[PDB]
């Protein structure tokens, strides 16, 4: 996370770190989504120009986490993979379209005041807050700048960008399955998602229920913190269907 | 529908707001 600030004891308890098992080391963000399910990025466990492939052992779970290394003993829950499921229709080749995968837990996790889950976007939800203008809240143990490392969870808040910015910001492809994030060079203020929050969610609250939604998923970017650029999030209601068919199907 | 999800522990149970918290609410309006 850049321009972020440390986050504050418990205010992200769905946030998950990926961790694989040898070599030890973070690899990505994640969260909670319920007591036995994970939800991450696709790009986190699959991408094959890398050959990335990892698979249910090469990998753990760290759940109520604050510390970027300490170990924060009966806070933090490890938990080890039962299967993972990645989208059939990811697209690793060209744009990382549909960058979305769940993981189910060995065994379920017990909640906490560190540890709780975060609500999935609901069609109403989906309509009425991913609006350009409106801010939202990404958190990640990632680096602080392009290629660093934070010794606490970071958070920072950000504006949704208009769909059409977006595009004529880049010359990758958008898909209705993404979105961006982030500010725009006038508007004297900084912040973006970097390599390690990647998997990590964006979140917003709801101003009716008060609750939390996880609206995205930190899918991509071209650099960190770079004016004219904005950070994309994997379109979480957009894919929620495969969400609840995956859940449903493996109970 | 949603149970518990989204109400964290140390704060929307305890009637508690965090640091950034209405940053984000106070974006729907789009400004002040
Ligand atoms: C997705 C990929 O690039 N290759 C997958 C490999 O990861 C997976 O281990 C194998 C399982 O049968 O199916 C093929």
């Amino acid at each position: 996370i850049v321009e972020g600030s440390d986050a504050e004891i418990g205010m992200s308890p769905w946030q998950v770190m990926l961790f694989r098992k040898s070599p030890q080391e973070l690899l990505c963000g994640a969260s909670l989504i319920s007591d036995r399910w994970v939800l991450t990025a696709a790009h986190c466990l699959l991408y094959p120009p890398w050959d990335k492939n990892f698979t249910e052992n090469d990998l753990l779970v760290r759940i109520g986490k604050h510390s970027r290394t300490r170990y924060e003993a009966n806070i933090e829950k490890i938990s080890m993979l039962e299967k993972i499921y990645i989208h059939p229709r990811y697209n690793w080749r060209e744009n990382l379209d549909r960058d979305i995968a769940l993981m189910k837990l060995k065994k379920p996790v017990a909640f906490s005041d560190y540890i709780h889950p975060v609500c999935l976007p609901d069609r109403e939800t989906a309509a009425s807050l991913l609006q350009a203008g409106y801010k939202g809240r990404v958190t990640g143990w990632g680096n602080l700048k392009e290629t660093g490392q934070p010794s606490v969870l970071q958070v920072v808040n950000l504006p949704i960008v208009e769909r059409p910015v977006c595009k004529d910001s880049t010359r990758i492809r958008i898909t209705d399955n993404m979105f961006c994030a982030g500010y725009k060079p006038d508007e004297g203020k900084r912040g973006d998602a970097c390599e390690g929050d990647s998997g990590g969610p964006f979140v917003m609250k709801s101003p009716f229920n008060n609750r939390w939604y996880q609206m995205g998923i930190v899918s991509w970017g071209e650099g960190c913190d770079r004016d004219g650029k904005y950070g994309f999030y994997t379109h979480v209601f957009r894919l929620k269907k495969w969400i609840q068919k995956v859940i449903d199907q493996f109970g | 529908g949603e149970a518990d999800c989204g109400l964290r522990p140390l704060f929307e149970k305890k009637s508690l707001e965090d640091k950034t918290e209405r940053e984000l609410l106070e974006s729907y309006i789009d400004g002040r």
